[PDB]
């Protein structure tokens, strides 16, 4: 199978900026590779075929170049409607291998998260399993790091991160890091802390509680 | 312009046969042949090509990884095509898209340099192992010490329900500003869990009644849960 | 400033309504299949997307062309065989009364007569069996056609089996098909397509019932040039065919009489076994369901709360007053009285048997002075057909009347071809055009 | 392109399309404009097709546009024939509608075209005379 | 015959050159052995198998040429 690698995995650009994406194959596949765009919760739509030809109805601002192993997708003037995931699909030989996707998000200013931690209620403790929720509210950029410290010691696993999409109004993200444990393991320790590091925080923000 | 519509069971048990049916409504009657293909996207992953088949010939082509488990059939008289996946596992939970690929020609040999490469709206397929059940709702209360700040955060943990979806509102829908309901995540118990939070003025604590309303149609479970501070 | 100049575009996709000569395409017969172009095994259809065209089935030149072609073919097939001029003589006839049914009393006449021998100075006393519709009294009888014109004996080896015919235009001409369902036979057709030519249309001759035709797709279809006019025939296209089983079980025997040098007259000598009337069976439940669909579609154009009654034919010639058709060489005229006899008000293995009379002297088309004699078919004859349509006539009545009576109709074969060519028109291509452009030579 | 079908454009497919889009599919129309009671009428059908094609070819030739799909000509477009703008006709009208619009001006345009072709031939002769 | 010549752009020309390259497998003979040692009948007999494919190649080449000419004249 022919392997496709796409760069950059994620990028941030404002309206009117120039965007470039590089798709590279594992072997020469001639000019047979199409560039495709898919919006959130929508089917993909064809942007470019054979790496140089623009599909009917596509704005001319989009363009493609390159050949052989390396191909390039260029957006000369980014627009609000262009914010969608782009991928590169090969069709020189079977099997049809897709690209890794290129999510592009609207640019904005830095916003630090508001960090909270919610100790489980007693009713949750009697259920035999408990969930400690750490909330990061209204932050940008998406890059954030959440670490769980139990009795002062960093510990990995049993924590799940759930993230909402970029808000339509303020263009921020909110994230929930839920540490799920058994009641026995929960009562085997005293202090639980979530530590958040983000671009908008000069120092890490630790929110913690003692049982 | 060709239009594709896909259908099938939204939930399939493990080790069963997952059957998806995509129908096509076009051709311009010029005796074209399209290439009807299936592509999946797992949550948080890229697109992957399952296989495909011609619209006129029996020549069908499959991913070598999925060669032994996939069977693709077609009905040209009724203008539809079917995908069957055997030995479905938890890793197969994904959004499935059906596609038609074609190349525009003036005549047999006179290529014009155009295609369509259309994709259907797609359907989500989830490989579950549990049965229907309503959620348990636990209030996520603001800590008493967190009143020093100007903004307070409260919420509700909706845990241990199956299948999706669950709708969460605040104060019977009157509270919408600052509300964040996170996507559901499948738990080791085999059931779904999420949290719905909201940020409010900390001065409103004690004057505002905050209730999270959780609705789960599959078990017909509606739960209204108050959320208040914990006075010591 | 504009600097606009003429630019000539060739191959412009423009057509125009026109009339041309359509040749035949297909895969001894009256319809010359041997002299037809071989059809394409893969017909090439094209959807005319973004196109709307106005059709009018009641003024289509294709119907007239098909009628003329069929008449010409029938005239051609009847030329190279015997003409029965000497058959016109006084006939000494007796009633056939041996092994007959109560319903076939007097139908057959055993007629003895003198006949010309191969030698011009000799005569031979021969006998033949003639149907009562073919003989008229002067015990003395004569053929009905004698005082009208001589009859040409049908060529014996020529078959009357309908064969599908594709009417295909020359180059520079195309045929437009209206694929829109629920089509009304007149007006715009949103769903238009272009074809080289049409499907296989069997030239089936039938009155009061369209047999072996094309069925509707969605539901029963009512068509009329003017539904409000009582003088316009109504064409009904069924969605599901009705099986009709026609049979003449007389074991007829054919004998040859040398009526001249190289001239043979084929006569019915005797019937082996019992003699009983020919008939046609139609499923009762299927016919009732078909008439229910027909009344459902007819009430749309005449009111919802109006009585709809199906009655017998008003009157006229035997061709129009009875279901006249040709099966396996024999010419049947069936009394369709049990079919169109019922009333409708808004709210098993048995079948309807229609007796049928066989005729040998045939006046095929609406012409006087051109008659044909069909030689008898040896042995029992049986065939099965698909009633896929209907021809109806609305009684005069009045506006004040609260009931509409529909009777079977036919006679004119233009409607038979119209029912098959309703979704077809012919156009001529106009590939040359002139447009304004900023180009200069 | 491995997985891809062939959508062959059809005869008169772009009839309902705009003139600008329909002018790109002139080939599929132009390539196949020539290709007892049954045979006798097949003969005159063939004759009719042949003479129609030959008349079209002659009309193309006498305008100096022989063997061409789009032929730029030297005659100016009189505004009286149509006051519509280029963007109007080439993006909001089909070829059939244009034919209906200028059905009563075709003969004058053809006469001007052939006269201009004759003038061009005379000019070429004069140029070759030097 | 006239239209077959025309769809190659060879209208009105007794001898017309075309852009289709001569593939070797059609004939491995050199120009001297073809144009000075055998007649046209033997040539047609030899290339009877490769006639329709060559005609299609010329047809598509002329189609591409006219498309390119139209595109160039558009600007
Ligand atoms: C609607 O379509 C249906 C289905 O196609 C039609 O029903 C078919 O009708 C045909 C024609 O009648 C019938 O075929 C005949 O069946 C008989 C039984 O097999 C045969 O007797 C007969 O063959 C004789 O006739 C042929 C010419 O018609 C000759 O080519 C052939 O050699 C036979 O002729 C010999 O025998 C006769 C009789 O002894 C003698 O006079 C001759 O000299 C010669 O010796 C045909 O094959 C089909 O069987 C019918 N099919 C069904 C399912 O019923 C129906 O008629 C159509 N309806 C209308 C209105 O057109
Ligand atoms: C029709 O009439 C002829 C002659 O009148 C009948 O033929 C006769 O048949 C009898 C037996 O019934 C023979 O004895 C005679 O010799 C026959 N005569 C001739 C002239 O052939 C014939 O049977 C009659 N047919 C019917 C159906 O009544
Ligand atoms: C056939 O012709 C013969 C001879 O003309 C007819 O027999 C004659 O019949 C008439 C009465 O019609 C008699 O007056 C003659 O005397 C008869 N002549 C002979 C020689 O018999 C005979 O009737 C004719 N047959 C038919 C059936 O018409
Ligand atoms: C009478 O009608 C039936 C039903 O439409 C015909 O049966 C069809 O025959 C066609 C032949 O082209 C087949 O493609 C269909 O599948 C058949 N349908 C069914 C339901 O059997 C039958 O052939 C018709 N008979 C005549 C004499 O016209
Ligand atoms: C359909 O026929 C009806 C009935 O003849 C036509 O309407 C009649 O038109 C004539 C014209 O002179 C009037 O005198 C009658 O009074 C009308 N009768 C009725 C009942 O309306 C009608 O015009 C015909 N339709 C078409 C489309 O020609
Ligand atoms: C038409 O239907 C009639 C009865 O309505 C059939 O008559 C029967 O024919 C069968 C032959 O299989 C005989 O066994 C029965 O005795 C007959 N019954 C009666 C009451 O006559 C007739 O055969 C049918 N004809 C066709 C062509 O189907
Ligand atoms: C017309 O004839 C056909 C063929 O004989 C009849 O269909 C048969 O019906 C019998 C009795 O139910 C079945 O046993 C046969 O299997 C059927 N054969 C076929 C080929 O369908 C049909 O019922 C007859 N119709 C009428 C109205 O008499
Ligand atoms: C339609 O039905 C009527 C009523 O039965 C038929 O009229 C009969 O005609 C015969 C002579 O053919 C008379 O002896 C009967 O007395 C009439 N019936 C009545 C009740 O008076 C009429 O013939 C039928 N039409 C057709 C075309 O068969
Ligand atoms: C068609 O059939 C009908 C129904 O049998 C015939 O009407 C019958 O006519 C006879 C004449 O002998 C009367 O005895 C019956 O009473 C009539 N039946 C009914 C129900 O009224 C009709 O005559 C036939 N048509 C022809 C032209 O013979
Ligand atoms: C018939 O009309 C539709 C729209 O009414 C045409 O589709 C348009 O095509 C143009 C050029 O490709 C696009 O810019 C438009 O956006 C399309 N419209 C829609 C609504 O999708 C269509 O092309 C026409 N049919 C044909 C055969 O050309
Ligand atoms: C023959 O039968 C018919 C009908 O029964 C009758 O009218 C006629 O008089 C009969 N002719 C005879 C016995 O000559
Ligand atoms: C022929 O005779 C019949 C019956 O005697 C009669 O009705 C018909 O009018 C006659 N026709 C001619 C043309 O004499
Ligand atoms: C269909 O044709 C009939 C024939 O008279 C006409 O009256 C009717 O308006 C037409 N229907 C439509 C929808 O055009
Ligand atoms: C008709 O009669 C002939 C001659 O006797 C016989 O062979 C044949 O079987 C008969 N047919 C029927 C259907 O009775
Ligand atoms: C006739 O009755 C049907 C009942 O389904 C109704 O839908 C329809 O509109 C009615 N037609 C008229 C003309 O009133
Ligand atoms: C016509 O239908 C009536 C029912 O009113 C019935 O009495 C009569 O016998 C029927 N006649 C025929 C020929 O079917």
């Amino acid at each position: 199978d022919i392997q496709m690698t796409q760069s950059p995995s994620r990028l941030s650009a404002s309206v009117g900026d120039r965007v470039t994406v590089t798709c590279r194959a594992s072997q020469d596949i001639d000019k047979d590779l199409s560039w495709f765009q898919q919006k959130p919760g929508k089917a993909p739509t064809l942007l470019i075929f054979t790496a140089s030809s623009l599909q009917t109805g596509v704005p001319s601002r989009f363009s493609g170049s390159g050949s052989g192993t390396e191909f390039t997708l260029t957006i000369s003037s980014l627009q609000p409607e262009d914010f969608a995931t782009y991928f590169c699909q090969q069709d020189y030989s079977f099997p049809l291998t897709f690209g890794g996707g290129t999510k592009v998000d609207l640019k904005r200013t830095v916003a630090a998260p508001s960090v909270f931690i919610f100790p489980p209620s007693e009713d949750q403790v009697k259920s035999g399993t408990v969930s400690v929720v750490c909330l990061l509210n209204n932050f940008y950029p998406r890059e954030a790091s959440v670490k769980w410290k139990v009795d002062g010691a960093l510990k990995t696993g049993n924590s799940q991160e759930s993230v909402t999409e970029q808000d339509s109004k303020d263009n921020t993200y909110s994230l929930s890091s839920t540490l799920t444990l058994s009641s026995t393991e929960y009562q085997s320790h005293k202090v639980y802390a979530c530590e958040v590091t983000h671009q908008g925080l000069s120092s890490p923000v630790t929110k913690s509680f003692n049982r | 312009q060709v239009q594709l519509q896909v259908s099938g069971p939204g939930v399939v048990k493990a080790s069963e046969t997952l059957s998806l049916t995509c129908d096509v409504s076009s051709a311009s009657n010029t005796r074209d042949y399209f290439y009807w293909s299936w592509v999946r996207q797992s949550p948080g992953k890229g697109l992957e090509w399952i296989g495909g088949v011609y619209s006129n010939s029996d020549t069908s082509n499959k991913n070598p990884s999925l060669e032994s488990r996939v069977t693709i059939s077609k009905d040209t008289s009724k203008n539809r095509f079917f995908l069957r996946l055997n030995s479905v596992t938890a890793a197969d939970t994904a959004v499935y898209y059906c596609s038609s690929r074609a190349k525009i020609y003036f005549a047999v040999g006179y290529d014009s340099g155009g295609r369509i490469d259309v994709w259907g709206p797609g359907v989500l397929v989830t490989v579950a192992t549990a049965s229907t059940k309503g959620p348990s709702v636990f209030p996520l209360a603001p800590s008493s010490r967190s009143t020093s700040e100007s903004t307070a955060a409260l919420g509700c943990l909706v845990k241990d329900y199956f299948p999706e979806p669950v709708t969460v509102s605040w104060n019977s829908g009157s509270l919408t500003s600052g509300v964040h309901t996170f996507p559901a995540v499948l738990q080791s118990s085999g059931l779904y869990s999420l949290s719905s939070v909201v940020t409010v003025p900390s001065s409103s604590l004690g004057t505002q009644t905050y209730v999270c309303n959780v609705n789960h149609k599959p078990s017909n479970t509606k739960v209204d849960k108050r959320v208040e501070i914990k006075t010591c | 400033a504009e600097n606009l100049w003429v630019t000539v575009y060739y191959g412009v996709p423009v057509w125009k309504d026109a009339e041309t000569t359509l040749f035949c395409a297909s895969d001894h017969n009256v319809w010359a299949t041997h002299a037809c172009v071989p059809t394409d095994p893969n017909p090439q259809e094209i959807h005319l997307e973004n196109v709307t065209e106005e059709f009018n089935m009641w003024k289509n030149n294709m119907v007239e062309q098909m009628h003329t072609d069929i008449i010409s073919l029938w005239d051609q097939s009847l030329k190279p065989c015997v003409k029965l001029t000497p058959l016109c003589v006084t006939l000494q006839c007796t009633n056939v009364t041996n092994n007959i049914t109560d319903d076939m009393r007097g139908e057959l006449k055993n007629c003895s007569f003198n006949m010309t021998t191969e030698l011009r100075d000799k005569k031979q006393k021969v006998y033949s069996l003639f149907y009562r519709l073919d003989v008229v009294q002067i015990k003395e009888y004569r053929l009905i056609n004698c005082n009208t014109s001589a009859c040409t004996q049908a060529c014996p080896k020529v078959s009357f089996e309908p064969i599908p015919i594709h009417y295909c235009a020359p180059a520079g001409f195309a045929i437009l098909k209206c694929k829109d369902k629920k089509f009304n036979g007149t007006g715009p057709c949103p769903s238009v397509s272009t074809v080289q030519c049409t499907h296989g249309i069997k030239p089936v001759v039938s009155t009061q019932l369209l047999l072996n035709g094309s069925l509707a797709e969605e539901e029963v279809m009512i068509r009329s040039e003017n539904i409000t006019n009582n003088a316009k025939n109504i064409l009904v296209q069924f969605n599901t065919p009705v099986q009709i089983n026609c049979t003449r079980p007389n074991n007829n025997t054919r004998k040859s009489i040398r009526i001249g040098p190289g001239q043979a007259f084929y006569a019915t000598g005797d019937i082996i076994g019992d003699i009983r009337q020919a008939h046609c069976n139609v499923s009762k439940a299927t016919w009732n369901e078909t008439l229910g669909k027909v009344v459902k579609q007819l009430r749309k154009h005449f009111g919802n709360n109006t009585i709809i009654r199906f009655a017998n034919s008003s009157g006229g010639d035997l061709e129009v007053t009875t279901h006249s058709f040709n099966c396996g060489g024999e010419f049947f005229y069936c009394n369709t009285s049990g079919l169109f006899n019922s009333t409708w008000i808004s709210n098993s293995n048995d079948s309807i048997t229609l007796p049928c009379r066989i005729k040998q002297i045939i006046n095929m088309w609406q012409r006087i002075g051109q008659c044909m004699y069909a030689p008898p078919i040896q042995g029992v004859i049986r065939c099965v057909s698909n009633i896929t349509g209907l021809i109806l006539t609305r009684d005069g009545g009045s506006t004040n009347s609260t009931t509409e009576t529909f009777r079977p109709g036919g006679g004119d074969m233009r409607d038979n071809w119209r029912s098959e060519l309703y979704k077809y028109k012919v156009v001529k291509i106009e590939p040359l055009g002139v447009a304004p452009t900023r180009c200069k030579r | 392109a491995v997985g891809i079908g062939a959508v062959f454009l059809g005869f008169l497919g772009a009839a309902g399309s705009t003139m600008g889009a329909a002018s790109m599919t002139l080939t599929v129309q132009a390539r196949n404009l020539l290709s007892t009671v049954w045979g006798i009428k097949q003969l005159q059908a063939r004759v009719l097709a042949v003479e129609r094609y030959l008349r079209d070819q002659q009309l193309l030739g006498i305008w100096g546009c022989s063997g061409k799909l789009i032929c730029c000509t030297n005659v100016p477009w009189n505004s009286s024939w149509s006051n519509r703008n280029l963007s109007e006709i080439w993006d909001n009208m089909t070829w059939l509608q244009w034919d209906k619009e200028i059905s009563n001006y075709t003969q004058i345009i053809y006469g001007l075209l052939e006269e201009s072709q004759n003038q061009q031939e005379k000019n070429e002769q004069d140029l070759l005379a030097l």
